[PDB]
Formats: C-alpha cells, structure tokens, sequence
C-alpha cells in the first residue's frame, strides 16, 4: 500500500551475525522481514549497506523457497515465492529468482472456524 | 523517498536495536 | 473441481504408525494428502474409518499451520491454512479451525526472475 | 457417494498399501 517504503524495517530471527568491518548483519533461522503490509520470510537473510551510507541498502533473503507478501492499494494481496528475495532500498521493487511464482488474490475469509464445500457438480449424467 | 530506520530482534532474547 | 471427491486418496509421509486394530492410521513427517486436485499439507495426519465402515472415513490433519489447495471449475485456486483440517469423506465440506484463513487467487504468473513494484504506479498524463 | 480407496506410501522405501 501507498506508504509502504516509508516505514521502519523490522527483521527477526533465530540467529544473527555481524562481519567485522561492520556493514553486512546476517540473519538465519526462520528470518521474517517487514516494512508496513510487505513481508517476506526466508531461512537466510544478508543485509548489506554498501559504504554505509542510509538508504542504499541491500535485502537479499534465501529460502526453500523464500515467500513474499503484500497488500495493494486495491484491496488485493500479493504473494509470491521462489529461492532468492532481492530488495534494493533505494528502488522502488523486488526481484524474485529461481523457480519464481507471483501471484494476485481478490477474496479471502478468517474466523476461528470456517467450513468450505469440495463437491461441485458443474455437471451431471443420468443413465 | 528517504531513508527508513532497520531494527531487527532476536527471536530468542527478545532484544532489539537499530542497524 | 467436478470429480475430486471421486478420485482416490493418496497419503505421503515420512513416517506411519498403524493402530493394530487397523481402523486408524497416524502419519507424521511433512504429510501430504492429495484427492484430485485437493492437496493438504500437515505436520501430522490421522486417519479413522470408525467401525471399519467403508466411505465413512475422516482425515484430521495438524500444523503450524497445515495448508489447503484445491482448484476450482472456475479457474480459481482457492488457498487456505488453520491449525487443524478436518475433512469427512461422507460428507462434501473440509473444516479449517485455529487461526484459519481461506482465500481465492484470481491472477498467477511464473517464471525464472519476476520483478514487482512495492510502490504503486502514477497516472501518467500530460496535456 | 461412493467410498474412495485411500492409498498411502513411504518415502523412504517408494512402498505403498491400501488402507
């Protein structure tokens, strides 16, 4: 959604390293990446500011595959999966590679309990 | 547009900070 | 779709404990039930065909979450997950329960890389 | 309706057996 680039980033996992010169953080371990309704989960995620500078930082994320999820303006969500997340900060999108699928969905239903019918009968034949 | 704060938690300790 | 719930139901594990009375059957290890196009994802399955009654068999699945799929006459795949899915054969109905969501994709795509804006598009116009 | 034969198999061994 419109505003979605401007809010903090938030990254969370099992496990995380920072390299000695000190500008690429690695996350393990069911690594979960959000910024407003855009999220993305991977096993590995590296974050790298390239000569430090805010704003030009790198996301790429690793999975089996790595999943990617946001709502639109619209109303419809996006979700998408394959093995590598790239998100460029200062760009305004994400690449997805490696048996990639991206997909749009225009209705969805939660509660505690739902029942969804199997059977459909589009057609029938008496003999 | 402009440059947006990273905070990252571990999951384990519940501690974050800025990066 | 039409025919699903007249194909045969197939059960993939990583491992099966056959109760000796031979009416349950429990399997555990990335399970993945499949009926047609019907595909349910469970870290944990049981089968009981209560009274040893044909046709009168019920499918409980476990996750965190489990996973739904299954592709209707209209194209649409229709999605979901929930902490238990619960699936009587006799009758024509799954129950998703705990956290349960159920969604329908109406536009997919796939491919080797996929790019995506995560901000959305101007009008472009100029008089 | 009718019943629906209910197959299951190992994946470490390929084997399967009616339910």
């Amino acid at each position: 959604v419109t505003g979605d680039t401007d809010q903090p980033i938030h990254i969370e996992s099992d496990q995380q390293s920072l390299d000695m010169q000190g500008n690429v953080v690695t996350f393990t371990g069911n690594v979960i990446v959000t910024q407003g309704t855009i999220k993305i989960n991977a096993d590995k995620v590296v974050v790298t500011r390239p000569g430090g500078e805010q704003g030009k930082e790198v996301i790429d994320g690793y999975g089996k595959p790595a999943t990617f999820y946001q709502m639109q303006d619209n109303g419809k969500p996006v979700e998408g999966h394959a093995s590598q997340m790239h998100y460029e900060l200062a760009k305004d999108f994400v690449v997805l590679t490696g048996n990639a699928y991206l997909q749009q969905v225009d209705s969805n239903i939660k509660g505690d309990k739902i029942t969804y019918l199997v059977k459909e009968q589009k057609m029938q034949a008496f003999s | 547009k402009k440059p947006v704060p990273i905070i990252y938690c571990n999951r384990r300790t519940g501690k974050c900070q800025r990066m």
